[PDB]
Parts: C-alpha cells; structure tokens; sequence
C-alpha cells in the first residue's frame, strides 16, 4: 500500500477540561528503520496541536504549508485560531488536491483559547472532518487503537488518568504493528500547563 | 449509507443514518448526512463524503448570494440545475449522490441527483447502500397525500430497514421536516442501537505506565 | 487629470475629486450604541411616481453585516456584490461568518484596485459598515482612496460637518439601540428639506440577533419622537 | 479639460455620462408607460417620413421574453444592441436557474452592464433609455426603467424622450386622485398624455401600443384595428 | 475637440464621426433598389474614371449568398470587407442551423458589426451604406438598407449616394407593388439615366442585378439582351 | 510621468512621492543595546473615533519584526501584506526566520520597479523597520519611495522629521543607550515637534522590541504605561528651568 511505505500512528483523547495527543517516533522506509526521533506532532498555537501520520514528505509539506497560512491568518487577524477553523483550513488545503492528494490523515487536538473546552477532530486525505467526543485515530494501526480506546475510554478523566489511558492504548497497539513504534510520545495540554512525556516502549 | 425522502400532503420529510465507514471498519457514529442549503431547502448526501460536503457548501453559498440579490425565497429547481450542471461537467469524478428536497411558492419538490448529472423528481426517492431496503418499504406502505407523522414513521421504517439489513449503515436515524410554515430538524429522532453496558473495569491508576522523560511548560 | 501622477505638493487630485462626489450625496448617519449599531439615510424621490419599495440604500451583506452609502448608487451596487462574494469566500474556507473588520479590509482593497491603473476612475461612494461580532458592535467608514476608519458615530454626505458636531454634542456611551435611533433621526432632521415621512428615509440596525432593515411601520413609530 | 474622457471634475461630476442623456432626445420621439391594478402598458409614436419604408420594420417595441416587453428611446442602433443583450441575459438566466427572469432583475443586470462603460474607458455609453413591463408572481404588474449611467427604479408611470417633464406632470397630476385603475383607464391615460404633450390628435398609424395583463401575461403588440377602439372612446368624453 | 473620436459625446448628445462617415456616402455615385411584387432589382451608376480600366472593374454589386445580393455606396474597400463579413455570417448560419439565412436576420447581424465600430477610439466608423435584397417563396421579396451608424430598415424603394433625393422623387411615382421585375428594369435604368449628370462627371456604365421568381431565388447579373433593351428605353425616355 | 528623465538627470515623480510624506504622521525609531523601539503620533484624534485595533500604525510582520509607515495608507496596506508574504515564503523555503535586511531589499525591489515600468505610480510611502536576527542583532532601517533603504541608529519620517533628526543628533549617546533612555528621548523629541502641545497619551503609539529567554518580544505600551513616561518629562524640563 501507499501510506504503509513509511508507517505512523497518531491518537487523540479528551478528558474533562483537557485533552491529549500521542504519536510514535519511528521514521523508516518500507521495512528499514532510519531514525527514531521523527516529528509527527506540530504545535499550531498554545493549547492547540496537530498530528500527522502517512507519507513523511506529505507530513512535512502539509505542516509547513499550514503554518504558512496560520501565520498569515493570525497576522491579518489579531487573534489566535480556534480549532473548528483550523479544521476547515486543513480541509480546504487537502481538497485543493482532490486529484493530486497529499497522503496524510491529520488529527487535531486543542482547547478554545477563551472558554478552554476541549476539541478533537480527524480528517481523511481529501478533507472530510470528523468531530467526535471520545477519541480519534489515524495511521496503520487504526483498528488496534479503536479496540483499545473503545474499552479503556471513560467520559470524565482527570489528566493523571487520561495519560495512562492514551499511553496504554498506544503501547499495546504499536506492539502489534510491525511498522509503528520505536518509541511513543504524549502531550497533555491544560489551561495552565502543557505536559510532555516520552515512554518506555519496545524497540523491535 | 442510507438516505430517503417523501412528499406528503403539506411538505417534505427527509431521513438519514449516521454511520460512516472507511473500509469494513466504523470510523464515525454520529455523522450528519443532512446538509443546509437554504431555510426552505435541505439535502441528504451519499457517496464520497468530502465531495458532498463541498458541493452542498458551494451551492449553499451561491443560493445565499442569489436570494440576497433577488430578495426572494429560493426554489428547488435552481439548486437542482446548479448541482446537475456541475456534476455533469466533472463527468462523474465527483462522487456526490444526493436527495434534495424543499418547499417554495410552487409547493413541495423532491429530487434525486446522481454523480453524472442525471436527475429524477419523484414523490419518494432512496439512495446509498440501503436503497433497496428503503424502497422495499416505500413500495409497500406509501400513499399520496399523507400526514406529517405517517410520513415520519414511514421514513424511520425505511432507514431502519436500511440499517438492520446493510453493513454500511447504522447507529441512529435523523430526520428533517419541511413545510411552508415550519422546519424541524430532528437530530436524533430514534436511537435503535445502543452499546452494551460494560461489566469489568480497566481504569489504569497512576504508576502503571513507565516514563523516561518529563517536561512542564506553564502558560496563562 | 491623470491618476498615476503626483502633484509637487504630493497630492492625488482625482481621489480628492472622487471624495467631492461623496460630499454631495444624500446624508447618512451612523451611531454605535452599547448593544447595537444604527444606520439611517435619506431616501427621497423626485416625484410620486417612483416606487420606493424597489430599491434600497440599506442592504445586507450577511446575517450580521449591513451597509449604507453616500454618493453614487451604480457604484454602490458593485461593492455590495463584491462584499457579498468576499463574505462567502471567507465562509467557504473557514466555515465561520466573516468579521466586520476583515470585510472592510478586503473591500478597501477592491476600492484600491481602482486607484492605481489608468483607464479607470475611483468609486464615487463612501460606505458605512455595521456589524456584531464577538459580543461587540462595530462601525467602519470606507473611502474611495482605499482607507477605512473605525467610528463611534459619524455622518457622510451633504452637511456632514454640522451633522457630526450635533453628534459630538448629543451622543455618549451608556446608550442602547433605541436611544440611538432617536438621535440618528434627529441628526437627519437637520438637513431634511421637508416633512420626514416613513418613506423618505431608510433605517437598518444590527445586534445579537443580526442585521435587519426596519419596515415603514417601525419607521413611522419612532418618527413621532417616540423612543 | 474635464469633459472629454470619463474623469472626475472638481465638483465630483461625470459630464460624458450626462451628455449621454442628451442623445436620448436625438431620435425626436417620446415614450410613455403606465401601470394598473391588473395591467401594464407602454406607448410610443411611430413616425415614418417616407412612404417607401415598410411600416412593419419601423418599431421601437420589442419582445424580450414571452412575458417581458420593452420600449426603447434614443439612438436607434444602440437600442438593438441593448435589446439583444437583454435577450441573452434573460435566456441564460433560465438556462442557469430554471425559471424566468423578473423585470426587477433584468433591469439591474442591464444597469450593471451600463455602469462598467462609465467606470472603464474602453467603450462609450449607449444613448438609449429602456422601459420594461411584466407581471410578477406576488408583486403584480411592474414598470421598470434604466439609464445610460446604471440607475434603475420601479415606477407607477414614467416617460422617456423629449416631452418627459411635461408628461410626468400630467402623470403625477392624474396619479394622486387614485381612481379605480383598469385596462381601459390605463390605455386612455397613456394616450391622453401623449396627445396633450404633443397636441397631434393621433391616428392608429401614428402610435404602437404594447400591453401585458394578469389575465394574459404574454406581451402582445396591438393592431391598428384595436387602437382605434380606444381612440374613438376618447372623443366621446 | 468633440469631433475626433467615436467614444466621445458632444454637449447635445451627438457623435460627429458617425455623421462624417455618412458625408462620405453622400459624395459617392448613386445606387438604387426597388422591391417588386415578385423580386428585387438593383441598379448602380458606375463611373468610369479612365478608359484604361476594363469593363467589369470596381463591381459595386456583390453576391453574398445564392439568394442574397448587395449594393454599396461609399468607400469601396470598406464595402468589400463588409461583403466578406456578410458572407461568413450566412456561411456560419447554414453550418449551425442548416438552412439559408433570412435577410431580416442577416441585416441585424451586419448592422451590429457596423455599430460596434461607432463605440471605440481605436477604430473609425464604416464609410459605406448598402442595400441587401433577397427573395424566397416563404419570406417573399425583401429589401433592407444599412447605414454607418448601424440602423436597418425595410423598404419598397431606396437610394444611396449623391442623387438620393432626385431618385426617390422618381421612385415614389412608381406603383412598384403592382409590377414584375422585367418592367421595373426599365424604370431602374430610366431613373439612373435621369439622375446622372454628364457635365459633373464623365461617362458611366449601367450595372444591374436581380433576384426573384424568374431566377428561382438566385441572385444574378442581368443578361445583356435585357440590359441593352432597358438602356435603350432610358435613352428614348430622355425626350422629356 | 516616472519613465521620463529631466535634462539635468532628475526623476520628479520620485521626488513628489517623497514630498507626499510630510503630510503624514511623524514616526521615529531609536536603537539600543537592550532593544529597539518605534514611536508614531496619532493624527487620528477625534472625540468619536473608536480605537478598536491593537495598533493603528505599528504593523507586525513576523515573530521578530514590526514596521511603521508614513504616507499614503492604501499603499501601506499593500506593502504590509507583501512583507508578510515575503517573510513566510522565506520561512517555507528554509524553515528559519528571514533576516531584517533581506526583507527590506525584497520590498525595495518592488518599489524600484514602479519608478521604471510604464503606467504605474510610485508608492508614496516611507517605512521604518525594527527587528532582530542572529547575524547583526537589533537593527533599524528606513526605506524611501525610490527603493533606497539605509541602516540607522535613530531616524524620523513624516512631519517635522528634519527637526527630530537635529534633536537626535544633539542628544543621542551612542554606546550608552538603554531602552528607558530611548523612551525618555522619544517623549522629548515627540513633544518638541508636535504642533498640539502637552503631548496627550491618546495622540501617540509606542512599541518596544526585546528578548527574553531566547525568544523575541514585541509589546505595545498601554495608556497608563505612557502616562508615567509623560509625567517624567515636565518634571525633567521643570528642573532645567529651576536654575534661573
């Protein structure tokens, strides 16, 4: 397949007045690992992040071309961006290539910078958004992560438990996908602090 | 996917499911397949979701631009002629199959539009993957000049038939009722499927996950 | 004569003469209360034959943005269309209704497109753009030059100086949308060369519910010095 | 100077656009339009100087659609162009949107076309006025006029041509009394206006009358055998 | 000044270039055309400036289609061009709709091409008026004239050029609506010989063309045996 | 017109565009070792003007730069979008911030092309730029309508620039210029040049550029933060009048 040429895995999960996002740290060609500190989560503001799994060329291209538009936006505008609007910006950016598509399936997670209610979204490679209220996944291990988040997720979760949930899903999912792993990184973002952790994961 | 429509004695009733798949796997559960076109015109969409979203959005903007110059209420023929003229220009590469319905000065109209630019105006239309199950109900139970609740029951039966006999449909039934003096968008209308209550608990306590690195970054 | 030419003093003369066409159009009032914005103007006809329910000096751009002008109506109908398109472009990209300041910027860009080429004259209109975004009212004033100004209250057209001093002496905050309409009509009554009827003026307001052009009944209500 | 090319003057005026209103009076003819409760009428005079012309070709009334009719006043060649553009726009409206164009919208489309000629120095404006008529779904009969500058408005009655002020005085004097408007009263009013301002004692050959009604919304140009019926009734009272 | 461009108005709404382009038609030789009961007949006062020119040079009667003819007065290059446009109009009409173009429609399509030159600064107006003439079993006989401004009207008889007044004053005497083409030929030649002035300009040639029943909707140059039989009548009617 | 020389090798439209800036508001900049600042005067002074914006004449171009303008304002709104596009194109191409001189060259190459190519008018705008880069540190530039940029330590553009320049020549203390010193000098230069006396805080606009923990900062002083700067000026020149 196409997106399995580089691999990847991204997850997002909400709490009560908080949200999380996680990704694996591997870069490799078809079956060979090249690098173990590859970036797949990109900040798009304070209390707002985006994650990208797919073809690495398209990951970097989409991130750079989106930061372009975001910087011009918040310069013309006098305000930081809402997540609902970043979702539509990405949808437009991807649907402009409806027949030349970027091979990415982004995942967004953030807090509105006035009322700080959490937000999580998912998009396809041509920009159909998907605003769930429990969790979203994208990558090569999507079924394996659906199976974990369906069983472990609970409605109201403080950050100490949300971290455990989004970590125990990612670890046990990427431990059954051959082209995803070699580390897992997690971001927890609240009104007052953004916490960031790398986890003890298998490197096989 | 499963979408349907009818024309009853006073207006229009539309219906749709909420499931969205990417393969043989369920991605969304509470999708919204009934789209705003005008305060008197709504549309249901099957096929490639992004195509339907962008097409409906564009025709919505163009009608909000037409009605604002005219100062009048839009018509359904105008939306139909926009949609079909675009989809014919793209020769089917836009996978937008639609069920469009509204109420204007001439009365209630209902259309089905196919991605190559063919159109059918009929008193009842179905579309999606559960089309055949829906029409199996419409052919057996449809009558002209029906009431509002009879029509709503019929459409709910059709969407439920599409749900419980097709694999790509499920998880809810939405409706929209349109008349000359009212509009009622019903999201959700019935919830025929509910996940099972879980017996065991797997809440992970602080410490079960091992960490190598930590960072904090205060904000205000 | 030419527009791509400076004077030795450093002035653009055709722009100054396009503003003279704004300074000779029908008056237009603008007031920004705490919970709304008012737009009022003189819509007077040269005979009893003109049907006044066919053309409008107060027009909506969106649910929450509206316009008036002073000067040339043919020029106004172009900028109305352009603003209505730009709002829809913004919505199509971001799926959020356009803020009132970005529309003013993008419309002054259109007015500036017509100031730099030869073979084109500038617009003979100034605009007043009311809005309600982020729980706050807004009022701007776009000019043919490509320049905009945010106002708390102002007046354009014939007698736009005394009509503005009247506001300087008869306007404050801690108002609401109903005390401001009375002040706007009083500011139009200065220049009204005749009896003010419900059909000789045209009023539009914006608030939390959005923009609306009032009806002749509502105009006749407050034309009695009522509210 | 400030009168040759479409630039602004120190007093904020466009003189080449004012001079296109003066070309309307070069044809030497006057048009009148009147609105009723169930009808809308247009009237103009038909002046052939030669007996060698075919009177069938000498007309200023035109069919834009089956339901919309026009009378054009001014330079004769400009009017045919504006009429063909009106027809093209009316046809493309229905091709695009699926219903017949109103008069309210066709008028402003022509006006939008005319304003570009004032804002761009490519082409000259057209020395022609235009009065349209048509029956609307909810609004009823409509009478609309547009200018070389891109101004447009609806009317109860109006005129275009040389005797336009002394016609709009007659019309505003008759409109205030607000009698029970009818087909016959409307046509009589129009013919009496054109007779008073010209003082000519019309024949059926010297005028052409187009009408549109709520009963029959189709525009139809009248015959000499049907104008005589209305002309005879005038001499009575 | 106010009289140097066709994009310019005067303070009384006049465009003087279009009038100056008609002044050029007034200074050209005279052509007439008369609509009969069963056809149309064109006649032209063709001036021979030099004896070195062949008999047949500067033809001012043109075939625009196999059922339409054209007579011109003014600048001749402009007329040849407008003939070339009137030909491609009728060509594309048959190519798109599949039948012969009517003359009321061809006249409009050429009138608009002519009117387009009255609006711009980069072009002048055309310096030629011209008549078109056709015959069909359904549409009947038809005669339209088109001016530089872009005006187009139908006619029973018409003239263009120097002796316009003198020629229509003779054409109104004719009861053309009663007659046939072979009888109107005599009248056409008689008028051209009446209005021609031998002292104002040198000798001339008579040029005639037809369309009607007797040609079966085919625009033709008149044969010689009839043109001479009419030129003779013209001479014998000059005893007046 | 601008595509025509004079016999004495002159270009008079380029001079008229430069004369079209004295009609505009005064804007000065002051470089320092702790940072760099701008100071514009608000001629938009009226009892009914709202002041909704963050700032009316200070425009932010990047995370490490801002600018102030004087002249035609439509032209300024054009150039401020072009600047923001150049910066983001550089970022997209290299993923590093653009230095504070390449941007000025890139805008001056646009301004030069309007004095040279047929039917278009030179931009009647001068600009000042303040910013930071990892090559030369804090910088201050000054553009002219002809496409001529120059680096400065303190300059002034607009109305009464030739007087503020003479003051800065006689009160700038190169090598010992902090940011408080620069603001104290700004409140002085901007009071001995404004026609309207007493220098109301409503009639000015100030922005400072500084660095904190390896991040760049561009702030805008509020009303109450400028009232103190004003009050510490009449006290200073009242003491220079005590010694009579």
């Amino acid at each position: 397949s196409i997106m399995s040429y580089n691999g990847g895995a991204v997850m997002a999960m909400k709490g009560k007045n908080c949200v999380a996002i996680a990704a694996d740290r591997r870069f490799g060609i078809q079956a060979q690992m090249v690098t173990t500190d590859f970036q797949k989560i990109f900040p798009m503001g304070d209390r707002l992040y985006i994650g990208l799994a797919g073809l690495a060329t398209d990951v970097q291209t989409v991130a750079q071309r989106l930061k372009f538009r975001l910087n011009l936006y918040e310069l013309k505008e006098g305000r930081q961006i809402k997540p609902y609007t970043l979702m539509s910006m990405v949808a437009n950016l991807l649907y402009e290539k409806r027949f030349g598509p970027y091979y990415t399936e982004p995942v967004i997670a953030g807090l509105d910078p006035k009322t700080f209610k959490p937000f999580i979204c998912s998009l396809d490679l041509i920009g159909c958004p998907m605003v769930t209220d429990d969790f979203v996944v994208s990558g090569t291990c999507a079924e394996q992560m659906y199976g974990m988040c369906e069983s472990l997720w609970e409605p109201n979760m403080d950050p100490d438990h949300l971290f455990e949930t989004i970590s125990q899903a990612m670890l046990n999912a990427v431990d059954r996908d051959a082209v995803s792993g070699m580390g897992v990184i997690v971001h927890i973002i609240e009104k007052d602090k953004i916490t960031t952790r790398t986890l003890k994961a298998r490197m096989d | 996917t499963t979408i349907a429509g009818v024309v009853y004695k006073d207006g229009i009733v539309l219906g749709a499911d909420t499931r969205a798949t990417e393969g043989m796997v369920v991605a969304d559960k509470n999708c919204s397949k009934i789209h705003f076109i005008s305060p008197n015109i709504y549309c249901c969409g099957a096929g490639t979701a992004a195509d339907t979203d962008m097409t409906t959005q564009l025709i919505s903007s163009n009608l909000e631009l037409h009605s604002l110059s005219t100062g009048r209420l839009p018509r359904v023929v105008t939306a139909n002629r926009m949609l079909k003229q675009m989809l014919f220009r793209y020769q089917g590469y836009i996978g937008a199959a639609l069920v469009l319905g509204g109420v204007d000065v001439t009365g209630p109209h209902l259309y089905s539009i196919y991605p190559h630019g063919s159109t059918d105006k009929l008193p009842y239309v179905t579309m999606g993957s559960g089309s055949l199950a829906a029409m199996a109900v419409f052919e057996d139970k449809f009558r002209p000049d029906m009431e509002e609740e009879e029509a709503k029951n019929l459409v709910s039966e059709a969407i439920a038939a599409g749900i419980f006999n097709d694999l790509g449909s499920g998880s809810n039934i939405d409706l929209c009722v349109i008349s000359k003096n009212k509009l009622d968008f019903l999201r959700p209308y019935t919830v025929p499927n509910k996940k099972g209550t879980r017996l065991g608990r797997y809440r992970c306590e602080k410490g079960t996950t091992a960490v190598l690195t930590e960072k904090i970054t205060p904000l205000e | 004569f030419s527009l791509t030419t400076f004077s030795p003093s450093g002035k653009l003369v055709q722009i100054e003469y396009a503003l003279a066409a704004v300074a000779g159009g029908a008056p237009s009032v603008g007031i920004k209360a705490a919970n709304g914005v008012v737009l009022a103007t003189e819509k007077k006809q040269k005979s009893i034959l003109y049907d006044e329910r066919s053309v409008h000096k107060v027009e909506p751009i969106t649910k929450h943005i509206g316009l008036v002008y002073s000067g040339m109506g043919p020029d106004y109908r172009v900028l109305v269309h352009r603003a209505r398109k730009l709002a829809q472009q913004y919505y199509l990209v971001y799926q959020e209704p356009i803020p009132t300041a970005q529309l003013v910027q993008r419309v002054a860009s259109v007015m500036q497109e017509y100031t730099q080429s030869g073979g084109v004259r500038p617009f003979g209109v100034s605009l007043l753009i009311c809005g309600w975004n982020e729980g706050r009212p807004y009022l701007f004033q776009s000019d043919p030059s490509g320049a905009y100004f945010a106002w708390k209250a102002t007046a354009m057209g014939k007698n736009y100086v005394n009509g503005k001093t009247f506001l300087e002496k008869r306007y404050n905050e801690d108002l609401e949308l109903e005390d401001a309409i009375h002040t706007a009509i009083l500011t139009l009554k200065e220049s009204f060369e005749g009896q003010m009827t419900e059909d000789n003026i045209e009023v539009g307001i914006c608030n939390e519910a959005g923009f609306r052009r009032l009806t002749p009944t509502e105009v006749k209500d407050y034309l009695a010095a009522i509210a | 100077f400030d009168r040759h090319i479409t630039i602004f003057s120190p007093e904020g005026r466009l003189y080449q656009v004012e001079y296109a209103f003066k070309a309307i009076n070069q044809g030497g003819l006057t048009s009148v339009a009147v609105r009723g409760k169930d009808c809308a009428v247009i009237v103009t005079q038909k002046k052939v100087p030669d007996k060698l012309l075919d009177s069938s070709t000498v007309t200023h009334l035109f069919k834009i659609t089956e339901n919309i009719g026009c009378v054009m006043t001014g330079m004769t060649a400009d009017s045919r162009s504006q009429v063909q553009r009106a027809r093209y726009e009316a046809a493309n409206w229905k091709y695009k949107y699926g219903y017949e164009i109103p008069v309210d919208m066709l008028c402003k489309r022509i006006a939008d076309i005319s304003q570009v000629y004032t804002q761009n120095a490519e082409m000259r404006p057209l020395g022609c006025c235009m009065i349209l008529i048509g029956i609307d779904e909810e609004q009823g009969p409509q009478v609309y006029k547009c200018d070389p500058a891109g101004y447009y408005c609806g009317f109860k009655a109006t005129a275009a041509g040389v005797k336009q002020t002394e016609s709009t005085s007659f019309l505003e004097k008759k409109v205030k009394k607000k009698f029970d408007w009818t087909f016959e009263q409307t046509v009589e009013t129009a013919i009496t206006c054109l007779s008073t301002v010209l003082s000519i004692d019309f024949k059926p050959s010297e005028i052409e009358v187009g009408v549109v009604t709520v009963e029959n919304p189709k525009f139809r140009i009248l015959t000499e055998a049907e104008i005589d019926a209305h002309l005879v009734a005038l001499a009575e009272r | 000044g106010y009289d140097l461009s066709a994009s310019t108005f005067s303070p009384d709404g006049r465009v003087f270039q279009v009038e100056y382009a008609m002044k050029a038609v007034e200074n050209s030789s005279t052509a007439i055309g008369i609509r009969c009961k069963d056809g149309v007949v064109f006649g032209v006062e063709k001036l021979v400036l030099s004896k070195l020119y062949e008999e047949g040079s500067n033809k001012r009667l043109f075939n625009v289609d196999r059922h339409v003819g054209m007579a011109v007065a003014g600048l001749l290059a402009d007329a040849r061009s407008l003939a070339d446009i009137a030909r491609e109009e009728a060509s594309n009409f048959r190519s798109n709709f599949g039948y012969n173009i009517p003359l009321k429609h061809l006249a409009d399509r050429v009138a608009m091409y002519v009117h387009a030159y009255t609006l711009y600064s980069a072009v002048r107006p055309f310096g030629c008026s011209f008549m078109l003439g056709s015959y069909s079993v359904n549409d009947g006989a038809q005669l339209y004239m088109i001016d530089p401004s872009g005006v187009s009207y139908g006619y029973w008889g018409c003239a263009i050029g120097k002796a316009r007044q003198a020629a229509k004053t003779e054409i109104e005497k004719l009861q053309m609506k009663e007659m046939t083409c072979r009888d109107i030929v005599k009248e056409v030649a008689k008028i051209i010989y009446i209005v021609h002035d031998e002292v104002k300009d040198k000798a001339f040639e008579l040029e005639l063309s037809w369309v009607g029943e007797l040609t079966n909707g085919r625009h033709e140059i008149v044969p010689k045996d009839i043109r001479e039989e009419a030129e003779k009548y013209a001479k014998e009617s000059l005893k007046e | 017109r601008t595509t025509i020389f004079s016999p004495e090798g002159r270009l008079y439209q380029v001079e008229y565009a430069m004369e079209a800036i004295g009609h505009a508001g005064t804007c000065l900049g002051i470089l320092a070792n702790d940072g760099v600042l701008l100071a514009a005067e608000r001629r938009n002074i009226h009892k009914l003007l709202d002041e909704v914006f963050f700032s009316e004449k200070i425009y932010k171009l990047n995370e490490d730069m801002a600018c102030s303008v004087a002249g035609i304002t439509s032209d300024a709104n054009v150039l401020t979008n072009e600047l923001r596009l150049i910066a983001q194109r550089y970022l997209l191409q290299y993923q590093e911030p653009i230095p504070c001189e390449q941007l000025v060259t890139a805008l001056c190459d646009i301004k030069q092309a309007y004095t040279q190519f047929g039917g278009k008018r030179p931009f009647g705008v001068s600009l000042l730029y303040i910013g930071w880069d990892k090559h030369y540190g804090f910088q201050l530039y000054q553009s002219d309508p002809s496409g001529n940029y120059g680096g400065w330590k303190a300059t002034c553009i607009g109305n009464n620039s030739a007087a503020a320049v003479s003051m800065l020549k006689q009160d700038y203390k190169e090598g010992e210029m902090t940011l408080k010193s620069a603001l104290a000098l700004a409140i002085k230069v901007l009071n001995k040049t404004m026609d309207v006396s007493k220098l109301s805080a409503e009639k000015v606009e100030i922005a400072t550029l500084t660095r904190e923990n390896g991040k760049t900062v561009i702030r805008v002083l509020k009303q109450k933060e400028v009232e103190q700067l004003i009050k510490k000026h009449e006290e200073e020149e009242a003491k220079a009048e005590r010694e009579k």
